[PDB]
């Protein structure tokens, strides 16, 4: 239910080094 | 891990190490989905031609761990399994098809910055997001050449056309199988290898930013090779299985 | 190589 959330990152919105990347592919 | 990079803290709190009691030594990847359940490529459970048969209790899973070697006081849990699951048309013989397994721990591990569960795709969300040229994230601590690593190793790699997955090698692809990596001279490279088999290949959605695992981490003819990539279970096409072995004994 | 582990464990 909480799933796929981090407390380091996405529950505290902090960003990792590179998810930008994974984001910038997701084109369509 | 080949030509990944040192994870951050907690970047990966999925993640989950199979760990054998005796001797002591990280056999493979899994990952977190529940409280209660860890998935992982059933090969790390069962391979007959390697005479790998583990039972339960020959094994242990460490959860929130970044260290590989190190007993990481007061950061990780380690948990027994109170039973093992394969899905039962799991192709040992051929081709690794369908290499998917549910281990049910003995009690329940408690949440922390550094242990979290990742979700599991449902129809939606496996049609929109696998899709060639979509990167995926895989982590783990298996080797970094085809030594081992200090650290999770994390790497992002695209997720291949199906015609050019199966134009790179000999072996039957199926249904249940997708392949991702670049491709020679695109100027990235990058690929899982021995000790990763397991582990998630995941995705960040883009509509409601969640992780979801997309593909567990199952075979390839070497590891890093030009030309050549690494193969992952389809998790979504797996899932009536894994609701139903979830939905009768949890 | 590995850091032994608390016995409780094993
Ligand atoms: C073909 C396959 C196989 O038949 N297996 C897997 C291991 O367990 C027994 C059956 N296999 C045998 C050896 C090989 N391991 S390896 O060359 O270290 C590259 C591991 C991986 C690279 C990319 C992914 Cl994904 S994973 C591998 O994946
Ligand atoms: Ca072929
Ligand atoms: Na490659």
């Amino acid at each position: 239910a909480d799933c796929g959330l981090r407390p380091l990152f996405e529950k505290k919105s902090l960003e990792d080094k590179t998810e930008r990347e994974l984001l910038e592919s997701y084109i369509d | 891990i080949v030509e990944g990079s040192d994870a951050e803290i907690g970047m990966s709190p999925w993640q989950v190490m199979l760990f054998r009691k005796s001797p002591q030594e990280l056999l493979c990847g899994a990952s977190l989905i529940s409280d209660r359940w860890v998935l992982t490529a059933a090969h790390c459970l069962l391979y007959p031609p390697w005479d790998k048969n583990f039972t339960e209790n020959d094994l242990l899973v460490r959860i929130g761990k970044h260290s590989r070697t190190r007993y990481e006081r007061n950061i990780e849990k380690i948990s027994m399994l109170e039973k093992i699951y394969i899905h039962p048309r799991y192709n040992w013989r051929e081709n690794l098809d369908r290499d998917i397994a549910l281990m049910k721990l003995k009690k329940p591990v408690a949440f922390s910055d550094y242990i979290h569960p990742v979700c599991l795709p449902d129809r939606e969300t496996a049609a929109s997001l696998l899709q060639a040229g979509y990167k995926g994230r895989v982590t783990g601590w298996g080797n970094l050449k085809e030594g081992q690593p200090s650290v999770l190793q994390v790497v992002n790699l695209p997720i291949v056309e199906r015609p050019v997955c199966k134009d790179s090698t000999r072996i039957r692809i199926t249904d249940n199988m997708f392949c991702a990596g670049y491709k020679p001279d695109e100027g990235k490279r990058g690929d899982a290898c021995e000790g990763d088999s397991g582990g998630p290949f995941v995705m960040k959605s883009p509509f409601n930013n969640r992780w979801y695992q997309m593909g567990i981490v199952s075979w390839g003819e070497g590891c890093d090779r030009d030309g050549k990539y690494g193969f992952y279970t389809h998790v979504f096409r797996l899932k009536k299985w894994i609701q139903k072995v979830i939905d009768q004994f949890g | 190589d590995f850091e032994e582990i608390p016995e409780e464990y094993l």
